[PDB]
RNA sequence: UGCGAAAGCAGUUGAAGACAAGUGCUUGUCGUUCGUUAUAAAUGGCCUCG
């Protein structure tokens, strides 16, 4: 009956090698410069630049070869080396795949395999028919080999020949022409630049020579290099430092030239084709065009994310390609690729996947380097310790929630992600972003936070929901006071009501409630009211103190007003509360800690058995239908008939759910349809011979009363969230930022 | 929802046809036009007696009577008010039966007798509808003939349904148009259902179907809001118009026990998805949508009660939840007397609120999966524990902990399988009988910590554990759902300081401020007075509790001499607390000429 | 790139009435007795004062027509429904009819009685009939065509009749209220001269107004009571007024959030708005220098600026009419000029609320110690001076505490060599101690409140 | 760092290797490792299109 199928895409693919910089971007703009090719983690998309829409899509799932092979793409080359819309994909393992865009995928691409002996392919580049491949071989520093690659027609094989070798490569960069390589080694350090296809350029010099003396007296941040860039002619080499100073060196005489605007570690440096301009980007959220004849500077500030990478992409420098990070989400690394028209510095093409904010970090996500160790950044020393700590947390520790709140729009079926201080509106039908709206105050885009400002925490959207009608948006926010202050421990809780017309795309804020339920009391649960009561313009808000507030929208005030309140001043605090409302709207089920209460809406008080004691704290209380109520406690789940008041079925969740998740996440893991039945989702660690980072997920369809299992399906990765679309199908989000669907 | 006491409208005459109680309802007819929510009048045809119109409120009274010969049987009767050629008039149409030899259709017009007309009908007049707008009288006959006459009984139209022995016909109006559906038995439990629309022919056949498995002889039929309800062998079959397709079946257990032949069953619709079912002298108001018994009432003073008609509320459109129903009550005694009785019925709001816990329908942990991943017999044990000798603590504890593989003396999350209430309650019962006095097994300590400790044994539980301080202490801290009254009386009775503190925290934690105040008023003035003295001699919760006492005492009951002292005590505690605050916040926190001596 | 978010700095019925901000006070020569509004655009309103009647332009809010032919005190200026006529009463008892906006012509002059005629009202439904009430205690109903004899002469009043009302949808019904405390209803279709029935107010009736076709509101003595003729009894009664209520006016179907409004003079200087939909409950009011004798508002179809008019015994007339770049601190913060932005906060003649925002912004910005690093006693006092006053306010109380601590933790040694700053702390000690002291009762009082409940 | 409520309740912050400086010894460091649940500071601030 039911079946599972992936629907949306995932995060854009990046060259995630620590040593490689200036070349993290793998995407390529067509020779005709009419469309852009972007490889994703699970797909390859082709977007026509002129219309800024995805003209073509190529899924590895569709192609058997790509499905088996996909390992990540290390590079794309336009055309076919072996041989007008052909491309060659090089992956890290060494598979070379000749694929076609602008057409239909061929189920038998010219798959090949370059032979490497314990080498991880890092880069490939060409000038005119000649191809060299860079590979990684193994002090915590990886060494590199430069090989010559050619295709022999007789054997139809890619033969590899050795050119050069370098050891303990710290940092590396390739010229815009793709013909010069500059790198750093510890043989403290020395920088060497070499021509790739010729022997014309071969130079080396210690870092000490360019390195100044005052910085030598100063901390390591001043001596720490964060980025490097080499001019096409090789006459100029730019080195950026963690302190935020940029230094240009003339290779002919090693003369030094200081350009200092960035206050934090400069992350991306790139020379222009002629060499007269230098592009810089860093934590300031601002791209700087340094005019080198005069050291003037122009600014394109205000960008969404800090600049991981920056390049000039065009025969005449018509466009700039930039990589943005969105460090605010510490759980995941949120990459956004921007192509700007150099003429007017306007967004020619913005590309990103879904941007969920998980509760904790996942896999090997590490914060970018900064001048000091903060919540949103890692210091120079902090990187290794943080990586080890992350791995050992994923292995030894047992709390592995990695759960994200997601919301679905009844009127438009658009997917809402509560990003930190903002909401992403993402269309999974088209697999493209439709909007990004900032819904809170704070230093959110006013500037780029730098140094201690980076320790600031912007307001966090905790709970986001829609009314059943869908024209209203209820949002709950927590504002964190600044540290080192008397009022540094008094968190502020805010509630906001927003509206928009169907044609209009931006929500307009209609009312604001400051400190609902009192001061320092969080809004742990929110439930929109059913259609029967107040034709879907009411809502319920529930605390950890068991207090309930029913709000409705009054036409006379034109605003949202507190119709009913019940504030039993309980002294025990618990974040485990669940709320359900009957479809008729007569009654409300409120599970607080271990006890469930049936409260009559008219009196807004206990029914006149109203009290149901359970073994342990309730995580979720839900009614699949009016007759049956499904209640999940931390140890089990139980189906009760309200009609007879007895349990039908009981299922033990302890072996899987003991302390893996914080209370309240079962709400977003457990989903129900209003017609057919509900679903239970369980994620487990796969371990062979100590736990391993990779996970496995199981989704089970249950009928109303949980008598039978309609279906049982397995996914290969942590399904962060699952919810019921208003159609019979259910949508599920995976930590690969992948939205699949289970449905009839 | 509720059912009132019936009140008498009239006493039925002692006629032989009415002597058979089981068929008595058949011999009494209720006019549909005059009986509704808003009408205060009922027109009733009592076979062999008369057709009589009564007013109900303020007091039942007979307003009109038309006598009928004793040998005549009323098969169909209707009364409707209208305008006739214009004068405001009341039209009464009734069919009478003489020995099956001749069949009489009669129409009477009265001024609000203006006229009386009588004709011979071909077959049994079963349903009569009066159309005051068009001045028409429509009579359905058992031979399948639907005949439309004027008020003068001049035959205007005749339609044949092509089926004889018609057994059920009901009129209804939808969207302003008149409709009638007719049921005709066929052989082998088959039934012809025909739905007809009243508008060259004024009668248009909309639907004709054959239903199988539909018996009549033991089947009770009623209609409401497009739904046909059939009670048969304790099962209510709900069919939906216009195709009369079986939509649902409800099993009604309380009728399944009835022996076939002795129990007198009557049945009507009273609102949307709500019916009234009378079994002998018992009356039930039932919600069919939610399968709940909204109300029940037993008429001890009558042998039987049979429904005749009920004024049906369209609760979806009506704010009124109040209506009436009429029936025949037969008394107990050697000379039973039958009377007409009316019952006032509150149907309710038609919400799920009404139906909870009123169902008329009467565990083991199941694995999630049937079959390389990290992991984070009740009766037998009851018998083993019961077989043990009296006052053997060691054997009891050994058997319990070993058989249930329990590792800790207190409840842990690992012990979920044990949480079945039935097993626990028996173990509690055994411990009480097995052990008495000053020695109890450790099994109780485990049971006290159990979240599903039965509510039934909560009462007097603290009283039982008074002798052991530890068991008493364990109950307060963890044992669930302790009654508040026992906690309060025990709070003011204990002199031990530590238990007083724990009890107050447990009381304040598990009970709202409003709830605790009311009980605490019941407490004697002396005990509270004693309690206040102890405070004179975590503490914030106790002080908060003291503040709660003062209000329950009330400004009047408070006596000046004591209040001065307590005023002194709190004042000393004020400066102690204020002094503490300052300490806490505290812990958080070149000359022109200089003379100096150098050192050499 | 994105534009910069700009720094972000009662009942609906009350807010509507607050919009009558423009207040003009005019002086008349005697007590202003009666105020009328022309039913027709520009809806010019008439005032009866001394021996003259003055017509005021709605837009100009100034006299446009002055009617001085009246010899003795004038007692009315009511317009007909068309507004082309206006009728008036005089102490001599003669009732005069003039063409509105044409003072000169006396179109109809009738001598109702030798006694004063205080009330003269055109019948709303029927134009030709004009009703006159006099101190003779007979309310003659006159006709324009018949100037020599009344069409009907209503009697039965044993005291002065000073109130005459015509019930909408019931042209035949005529309501009269005398100083007997009795409100008498008459039918003109019948022979008349005898009330259909009498309603007892128990106090002298100063004005009777028909709010709606079935509801009539009578304001007499210290209270006004609404009566329904179908029930023949008072539905509702409000006595919030302290002086005797004198005049009462009603408007409906006007653009306010409230559908209908009822304005009642008190004679204690108060005119208050009552809403019929909520049982005639008090929603708004205004105060004046002296007793209010007359009150009026622009009719529903004003088609222009709405007007509220109040009449005082002193002769005073009050008219209340409802007419139908980025700052320096914002630049400093956008330019990251932390210290200067704080300086802008403490400048003379700066709104307190705005001063809070910039302080809030800097705190939210994580720029607090930075804004205070480069400061001395000379430039620190302005912050302290604000802190000394801000501490009193609840909203600023948390903020001042935050700022004061940082400067305190940041300028300890400086405070030692600066005597002036020390005294600022000393008075700061006293005020916070008072603020403590004020708060201390608040916890006492709130607990006290808890006892009763 | 664990748990919990937000308040808080408990528990941590070790060892080896290499380099630099000062005088084999002392101190400080680590784009080194093993193990435990485990101040900053290179004068350096955000474009233009009315």
């Amino acid at each position: 009956q039911y079946k599972l199928s992936v629907v949306s895409g995932g995060k854009p693919a990046l060259n995630n090698l620590s040593s490689v910089t200036g070349n993290k971007n793998i995407a390529r703009l067509s020779q005709d410069q009419r469309n852009y090719i972007i490889p994703f983690n699970n797909q390859i998309k082709v977007y026509s630049v002129e219309t800024r829409q995805c003209v073509k899509t190529l899924k590895f799932a569709n192609n058997s070869l790509l499905s088996g092979i996909f390992e990540s793409i290390v590079k794309i080359l336009l055309g076919d080396i072996t041989v007008a819309h052909l491309i060659t994909v090089f992956t890290n393992n060494g598979h070379v795949i000749v694929l076609n865009y602008k057409g239909k995928l061929v189920e038998s691409p010219k798959h090949f395999k370059i032979s490497l002996a314990d080498e991880k392919l890092a880069n490939v580049f060409h000038s005119e028919g000649n191809y060299r491949i860079l590979t990684t071989f193994k002090n915590s520093l990886q060494s590199y080999r430069l090989y010559a690659l050619t295709f022999d027609d007789a054997k139809k094989q890619f033969e590899v020949a050795h050119q050069a070798e370098w050891h303990n490569v710290i940092l590396s960069n390739i010229s815009s022409n793709g013909k010069l390589l500059a790198h750093m080694c510890k043989d403290h350090k020395s920088i060497s630049v070499v021509s790739l296809f010729d022997d014309s350029v071969n130079l080396s010099f210690p870092l000490g020579s360019i390195l100044s003396s005052q910085t030598q007296s100063l901390s390591y941040n001043t001596r720490y290099v964060s980025s490097m860039a080499i001019d096409n002619m090789g006459q100029q080499l730019a080195v950026g430092f963690a302190s935020g100073v940029i230094s240009i060196v003339s290779l002919a005489d090693l003369q030094i030239r200081l350009l200092k605007w960035h206050i934090d570690s400069v992350l991306s440096l790139s020379f222009s084709h002629d060499g007269s301009y230098l592009l810089s980007g860093g934590w300031e959220k601002v791209m700087s065009l340094w005019q080198l004849e005069t050291n003037s500077q122009q600014f394109l500030p205000r960008l969404n994310g800090i600049i991981i990478d920056c390049q000039v992409l065009g025969p005449q420098g018509n466009y700039y390609s930039l990589i943005l990070q969105m460090t605010e989400n510490n759980s995941n690394s949120d990459y956004q690729f921007l192509l700007l028209n150099a003429s007017d510095l306007t967004s020619k093409l913005s590309i990103n996947g879904p941007l969920p904010v998980f509760n904790s970090t996942i896999k090997h996500i590490q914060q970018p380097i900064s001048a000091m160790n903060t919540k949103n950044s890692n210091s120079i020393t902090s990187l290794n310790h943080s990586k080890k700590k992350q791995s050992r947390k994923l292995i030894k520790s047992r709390r592995q929630d990695f759960t994200t709140n997601v919301e679905i729009n009844p009127i438009n079926k658009n997917l809402y992600f509560p990003h930190i201080s903002a909401v992403q509106i993402f269309d999974f039908y088209k697999n493209e972003q439709v909007n990004y709206q900032y819904l809170t105050s704070g230093v959110n885009n006013s500037m780029g936070k730098v140094r201690f400002e980076l320790n600031l925490q912007d307001p966090i959207i905790t709970d986001l929901k829609f009314t059943k009608d869908g024209q209203w948006m209820i949002t709950y926010e927590i504002e964190y006071p600044p540290n080192d202050l008397l009022s540094s421990k008094d968190l502020t809780h805010i509630l906001k009501f927003w509206t928009k017309n169907d044609n209009e795309t931006n929500w307009n804020l209609k009312t604001k409630v400051i400190n609902p339920h009192g001061i320092s009391v969080p809004i742990t649960k929110i439930l929109p009211s059913p259609r029967s009561v107040n034709n879907s313009q009411g809502c319920l808000t529930a605390d950890n103190n068991g207090g309930l507030k029913f709000w409705s929208f009054d036409s006379h005030e034109s605003n949202w007003c507190l119709k009913k309140i019940s504030l039993p001043n309980f002294n025990h605090f618990s974040n485990s509360v669940s709320l359900a409302w009957s479809q008729d709207g007569s009654l409300i089920f409120h599970g607080f800690d271990d006890k469930l209460q049936i409260l009559d809406f008219d009196t807004f008080k206990k029914f006149e058995v109203s009290e149901f004691t359970l073994d342990s704290e309730i995580q979720t209380v839900k009614l699949i239908n009016d007759t049956n109520l499904i209640v999940a406690t931390r140890t089990t789940l139980n189906a009760i008939n309200l009609l007879r008041g007895q349990v039908i079925n009981s299922f033990d969740l302890y072996p899987f759910v003991n302390g893996v998740y914080k209370n309240g996440h079962m709400d977003r893991l457990i989903t129900c349809d209003e017609r057919t039945g509900n679903i239970a989702l369980v994620i487990n660690q796969q371990l062979t011979d100590v736990p391993t980072i990779n996970y496995k997920s199981r989704i089970i369809i249950f009928d109303s009363d949980l008598s039978t299992k309609l279906g049982n399906f397995t996914h290969h990765e942590y399904i962060s969230w699952i919810g019921w679309n208003y159609d019979t199908d259910f949508i599920f989000l995976d930590i690969e930022s992948t939205l699949g669907v289970v449905g009839t | 929802p509720s059912l009132s006491q019936p009140f008498r409208l009239a006493t039925l005459p002692k006629i032989a046809s009415l002597s058979n109680f089981s068929l008595q309802a058949d011999y009494v007819q209720v006019a549909d036009g005059t009986f509704n929510e808003s009408t205060n009048n009922i027109t009733l045809g009592i076979s062999g007696s008369s057709i009589s119109q009564y007013i109900i409120n303020p007091t039942p009274k007979l307003t009109f009577d038309y006598p009928i010969p004793s040998t005549n049987i009323i098969t169909a009767c209707n009364a409707e008010k209208g305008q006739a050629n214009k004068r405001n008039v009341e039209i009464w149409a009734f069919g009478l039966m003489v020995n099956k030899g001749n069949y009489t259709l009669n129409v009477i017009t009265k001024a609000l007798f203006l006229s009386q007309y009588k004709i011979k009908a071909k077959a049994k007049v079963m349903s009569i509808k009066i159309d005051t707008k068009n001045s028409l009288v429509i009579a359905i006959l058992q031979n399948g003939l639907i005949e439309i006459f004027d008020f003068k009984l001049t035959l205007l139209h005749s339609f044949d349904i092509s089926y004889d022995n018609l057994k059920y016909a009901k009129w209804f109006t939808e969207n302003g148009t008149e409709y009638v559906f007719v049921l005709c038995p066929l052989q082998d439990d088959k039934v012809c259902y025909k739905l007809l629309e009243l508008t060259s022919s004024p009668i248009k056949e909309l639907s004709s179907t054959i239903i199988e498995g539909f018996s009549f002889e033991n089947s009770k039929l009623c209609y409401q809001f497009g739904k046909l309800y059939k009670l048969n062998q304790g099962k209510i079959y709900i069919y939906s118009l216009p195709h009369c397709q079986l939509q649902q079946v409800i099993e009604f257990p309380m009728v399944d026990k009835l022996s076939p032949g002795d129990d007198l069953i009557s049945f009507q619709p009273v609102s949307v998805n709500r019916v009234l079912l009378t079994v002998n002298n018992v009356i039930y108001l039932l919600d069919l949508l939610h399968c709940s018994t909204l109300s029940q009432r037993e008429l001890t003073h009558v042998k039987t009660f049979q429904l005749l008609k009920s004024a049906v509320i369209n609760s979806e459109k009506s704010h009124n939840s109040k209506t009436i129903a009429i029936g025949i009550s037969t008394k107990n005694g050697p000379n039973p007397t039958s009377s007409l009785e009316i019952i006032n019925i509150d149907v309710g709001t038609n919400t799920l609120k009404d139906s909870l816990g009123k169902s008329f329908q009467v565990v083991i942990l199941k694995p999630l999966f049937d079959d390389r991943v990290k992991c984070n017999h009740c009766n037998e044990v009851i018998e083993k524990l019961s077989a043990l000798q009296d006052n053997d603590i060691t054997s009891f504890d050994d058997i319990f902990f070993k058989e249930l593989k329990i590792k800790e003396e207190h409840y842990t999350e690992k012990d979920r399988y044990i949480s079945d209430p039935g097993f626990l309650n028996k173990v509690l019962d055994l411990i009480f009988g097995k052990f008495s006095g000053n020695d109890y097994p450790k099994t109780l300590t485990f049971l006290l910590t159990h979240p599903l400790f039965p509510l039934s044994r909560t009462r007097n539980l603290l009283s039982l554990l008074r002798d052991q301080p530890r068991l008493f202490k364990q109950a307060i801290v963890t044992c669930p759902n302790l009654p508040l009254n026992e906690l309060l009386e025990e709070l003011f009775s204990i002199r031990n300081r530590e238990l007083l503190l724990d009890i107050s925290f447990r009381i304040l934690q598990d009970f709202t401020r409003d709830s605790i105040k009311q009980e605490m008023k019941k407490l004697s003035k002396l005990d509270v007075q004693n309690f206040i003295e102890f405070i004179t001699s975590q503490s914030t919760q106790l002080f908060q509790l003291l503040s709660l006492v003062l209000d329950s005492i009330g400004l009047f009951s408070l006596e000046g001499a004591l209040l001065e002292n307590l005023t002194l005590y709190i004042d000393k505690q004020v400066e102690i607390a204020e002094r503490n605050t300052e300490l806490w916040n505290l812990i958080d926190t070149l000359p022109t000429y200089t003379m100096e001596y150098l050192d050499i | 790139s994105t534009a910069r978010p700009r720094i972000i700095t009662t009942t609906p019925e009350q807010r509507y009435w607050r919009q009558y901000t423009s207040a003009q006070l005019v002086k008349e020569h005697n007590s202003v007795t009666h105020i009328s509004f022309n039913p027709q655009h520009p809806h010019d309103f008439a005032v009866t004062s001394s021996t003259r009647v003055q017509i005021f332009s709605s837009r100009t809010r100034q006299v446009i027509k002055t009617f001085s032919r009246f010899k003795d005190v004038v007692y009315s200026a009511s317009f007909r429904s068309d507004g082309k006529l206006l009728c008036a009463g005089d102490a001599t008892g003669l009732v005069s009819v003039y063409d509105s906006y044409n003072p000169r012509t006396i179109l109809l002059s009738i001598n109702a009685s030798t006694h004063p005629t205080h009330v003269t009202k055109f019948h709303t439904q029927d134009n030709k009939i004009l009703a006159t009430a006099s101190d003779d205690r007979v309310t003659r109903l006159w006709d324009i065509s018949n100037a020599y004899e009344p069409q009907l002469e209503l009697t039965g009043a044993t005291d002065y009749v000073r109130t005459l009302s015509f019930i909408p949808a019931a042209p035949h019904l005529v309501a009269t209220g005398s100083y007997d405390g009795l409100i008498r209803l008459y039918d003109t279709r019948s022979s008349g001269s005898t009330p259909i029935y009498s309603l007892n107010h128990d106090q002298p009736v100063e004005n009777v107004i028909a709010v709606s076709p079935t509801q009539i509101v009578s304001c007499g003595g210290n209270n006004f009571k609404v009566w329904d003729l179908t029930s023949n009894k008072k539905l509702y009664e409000r006595g919030n007024f302290n002086k005797a209520v004198t005049c009462l006016d009603y408007v409906e179907n006007f653009d306010s959030p409230m559908q209908s409004a009822l304005i009642a003079s008190s004679l204690d200087g108060h005119v208050k708005v009552f809403d019929p939909l909520d049982n005639f409950q008090v929603k708004f009011g205004w105060k004046f220098s002296g007793p209010v004798l007359s009150c009026a508002v622009s009719p529903s179809t004003a088609q222009g600026n709405r007007h509220l008019v109040a009449g005082l015994s002193s002769g005073l007339l009050a008219i209340r009419t409802k007419k139908k770049r980025m700052r320096a601190f914002e630049r400093n913060i956008n330019q990251f000029k932390w210290s200067e932005a704080l300086d802008n906060a403490f400048v003379p003649g700066m709104a307190k609320e705005l001063t809070l925002t910039v302080l809030q912004e800097l705190r939210k910005r994580g720029k607090v110690r930075v804004a205070l690093y480069g400061r001395d006693e000379s430039t620190l006092e302005p912050l302290l001076n604000w802190c000394l006053k801000g501490i009193e306010d609840v909203r600023s109380a948390s903020i001042v505490a935050d700022w004061v601590a940082v400067v305190l933790e940041l300028y300890g040694n400086t405070l030692e060599s600066s005597p002036v700053l020390q005294e600022l702390m000393i008075d700061l000690k006293t005020k916070v101690r008072h603020e403590i002291h004020k708060s201390k009762e608040a916890q006492r009082i709130e607990g006290m409140l808890q006892l009763l409940t």
